[PDB]
């Protein structure tokens, strides 16, 4: 069972609309979760004209029901200081529910 | 000896409502509906008033037995007890004659005992065994259980819930370490 | 001393409907009972399966004790434990011709040892060549609602895994497993003497 | 002592359509024909009426024994017995002259056993051994039996099914803990 | 053997035919299972003109003969509240044949 | 020999605030109370865990002990160890009508042994068929800040496994784990005894 | 005998800024509020101060016992100890008397003990139960503690704060070998 280490700010963006069809994010703090961070293999990836570095990272939280605030959504982020935790899916690691795997990608532009 | 109880528990009395949120809240998904919890609970309060041998929501016992054991005793075996209510003594047919006077109840958590005054305890006729109706038990609600075994009941509930046949899966303070202070300990299987 | 009953359970009343709640099969289908045969034919196989380890009955059904020599002198304990209003105390000769009789036999009613118990110092005596019945019918209660509950829940973790398992394949019990449900249900005697 | 029985189960009083709904059904693909399912259950129930000594199914046996053990007594193994017919008592050549008193049958699960009137039992004379016919067992039929004696066949006769050849894989009432209470428990391995 | 913890609402959709050769889909609910979900590895995948979110979530349910309605099909999808697993085939765990697997996907858009 | 008591904690007084501080649950979303009436669920079932192994009172209620017979000639031990002021000795007899006695009974305070040790060579004397209601707060203090934080860390280390597993499950202790914190503060008692 | 303390400890004088040091600091990130950490220290002195019977903050302590042990003698739990302020000498009310003479502090880490001079120490009234109300500890500060003890009590708060429940993981100095060494060794479980 995962050892709830770090602490990770969840961040929701309200969603402004603009005028042709798109959304505007700002990127508001919501509350601060723990959570153990677990690196996968990183190596470079070619951005769209940056050489970027991603690791895997898969983000143990607690769970909630899914009408809550404690649930990480995939349009959600996290954020320890300025590092950038993407969040790409949640999945519910245990049987009886107590966890989540979120996953992220940390990719500094290196 | 028989000691069948009176009247069996209704299920509003049972936290049919509190056993779901220690069964799937905080941690979870907010599953069955509430006769499958309700099937759970008093199976697993049968099985802790049978291991510590209390009651635990105190409806009322008939124990009919036919011989006292001493006379300035029978202990009664289901143990938090509280007003007896009656002791009749019928005869063969039965038209039913009470008594009302010659014994004290003592109410004790170790051995609930009816420990008549003085030296003489009233005799049975010969075929017309005796009866006594008490409500043993802690509380008529469930607040009023002492928690550690209230929670020993939600530990054993959600085992019977969360896996059904008799599978794979000890901790600190489990099901066995709650409910050991609270079971009978006896060391005479002698005569008397 | 034969025990052989005299009716089984009826099948209705046993608690399909619920074990097929507990078994966790299918809620809103149009099928819904394709395994009512099956569900009820494990439900037999488990209950008659913790009768014969703790010597309950638990349906409360009709038995018919069929013996021909009384065991002691007045008591004559029953076998199945749960006893209540022996029907009939016959007494049989060398050749049909059964008469009843009240005979001064008692019937103290405990689930330790469910006995006749004599009150004219004898038992009513059997003739030479002949049978003695005792009808009687012995269980908790005539519903499946009137059961101990813990003893219930054995039947069910019981049952479902004849379910889950067809043939005799190898499964570490839990807590209150089946045997520690049924084992404040069994009998404790430690006699094999004369007496 | 030779036992053999008279008649053999004729294969339309064993559940071979109750089998596989025990087999493949309710979890599964609703396999083999009805000759190969029938040879696994009377496989299975001569594992268990040999490991029990029942009979199960209440066929008609012929005991032919040489000399009796008692003057008051010769139990019969096969255990649930009912409705001895006969006590043929041949002699030598045999013209086969029956009795028909002196003994009673005493139905009884523990010690099936055929007990004479009085002190003195049918005599054997030199050559002449004396055969009994009885018909031994719960019921004509499959719905006779005890449920549990009748799941332990369906476990077994399950176990020679989906596996062949002496292969590898005990449950709690397993086959072996259902037939274990419909064993003969003997502890004479003296001289009477 | 699993542990059938969480109930899933089967859902098979009537098929009303339109005019040009297709299909309509409007996807009532049949019964309801049990079943016990087990998440992949999850990631984010490019949609259309959507980043959806991904994971593998092999759901197991107990067995059927193949005309019933307990069976599910691929073409069916199981539904817990709005979260909406696909099927993607079934495929018998045991060897005995008491339980499926079903593959899911619960593609969220991120 | 009853020992019940009279009131219960309040609820107020438990540190939820805290506990959900130690359980490292959340900090500042809008919800932040989704818990509390679990929370203090299992806080109440590992206090009263932990009553029952050093036989401690933590929150300092107060009690009742009903008895009928003093147990030796003079000093008469109460099970709840830490306890201060006895509110009142009374001594009933075979009906109600309750007469307080100040009975030369003096209550020598110590977590060894809490006794009452009867200083004028007797406990005051108990009517044929009467009780003994002896009314202490006995605990450590009123809030949770008094308590020894031996103590209080095992309360939470305790309902944390209450709280991070729901059922009965399978789980090496830690140097100073759940178990080597109270056991400091359990009953070492070695008589058997008559006397 | 009771030796409850006077004044609890108060949190400024406990390492909150260097427990952190010790927690993240040369190896990691740069977590929880001050609240949450000095929870966890004085949840780790209080168990290191019952397992060897020491004071660690040198806070005041009360002593009332109702029976001296012998009449030179009366050693002092806490360990280490220092100017014992009064020997109160209370009757029943209690007026609450002090006395100032007869009695000599030893400063003793092994047996801090009280030594009345020369053979007759201050007797008890009936009911009037003496206290004595003692300072016992190494130093006001956290730089007053013997360095091997105050690293047992970081590795101890380091393992309530990096581990929250009762979970899985012996080094050879570890928290059990420090603290070995200020433990008390007794093994007189006998009459004097």
């Amino acid at each position: 069972r995962p050892r709830l280490n770090r602490l990770l700010v969840l961040e929701e963006a309200v969603r402004v609309a603009d005028g042709a069809g798109g959304h505007r994010l700002d990127w508001q703090a919501k509350g601060e979760v723990w959570a153990e961070v677990t690196a996968g293999s990183g190596s470079e990836r070619a951005g769209e004209f940056v050489t970027l570095a991603s690791v895997p990272f898969t983000i143990v939280v607690r769970a909630a029901p899914v009408g809550a605030a404690r649930r990480p959504r995939p349009e959600q982020r996290f954020r320890e200081g300025a590092r950038i935790f993407r969040i790409l899916a949640v999945a519910e690691r245990d049987r009886e529910g107590h966890y989540l795997s979120c996953f992220a990608r940390e990719e500094v532009v290196a | 000896m028989m000691l069948n109880e009176v009247t069996a528990v209704p299920g509003t009395a049972l936290p049919v409502a509190e056993f779901r949120d220690h069964l799937r809240l905080g941690t979870g998904f907010a599953g069955a509906e509430d006769a499958a919890l309700l099937s759970y609970l008093r199976a697993a309060i049968a099985a802790i008033e049978g291991r510590t041998a209390k009651a635990l929501i105190s409806r009322g016992f008939r124990l009919a037995l036919t011989a006292w054991r001493w006379g300035d005793m029978q202990t009664l075996p289901i143990a938090p007890v509280a007003t007896v209510t009656a002791l009749r003594l019928v005869d063969a047919a039965g038209v039913e004659t009470p008594v009302a006077a010659g014994w004290r109840l003592v109410p004790d958590m170790a051995r609930p005992r009816i420990e008549a005054l003085g030296a003489m305890l009233p005799m049975i006729p010969t075929g017309g065994r005796v009866e006594i109706d008490f409500t043993a038990g802690f509380g008529a609600s469930w607040s009023a259980l002492p928690v550690d075994l209230a929670q020993a009941v939600f530990l054993l509930a959600a085992q019977y819930y969360e896996l059904r046949h008799d599978g794979a899966a000890a901790m600190p303070f489990g099901v066995m370490a709650l409910i050991e202070r609270w079971r009978t300990v006896r060391v005479l299987g002698g005569r008397p």
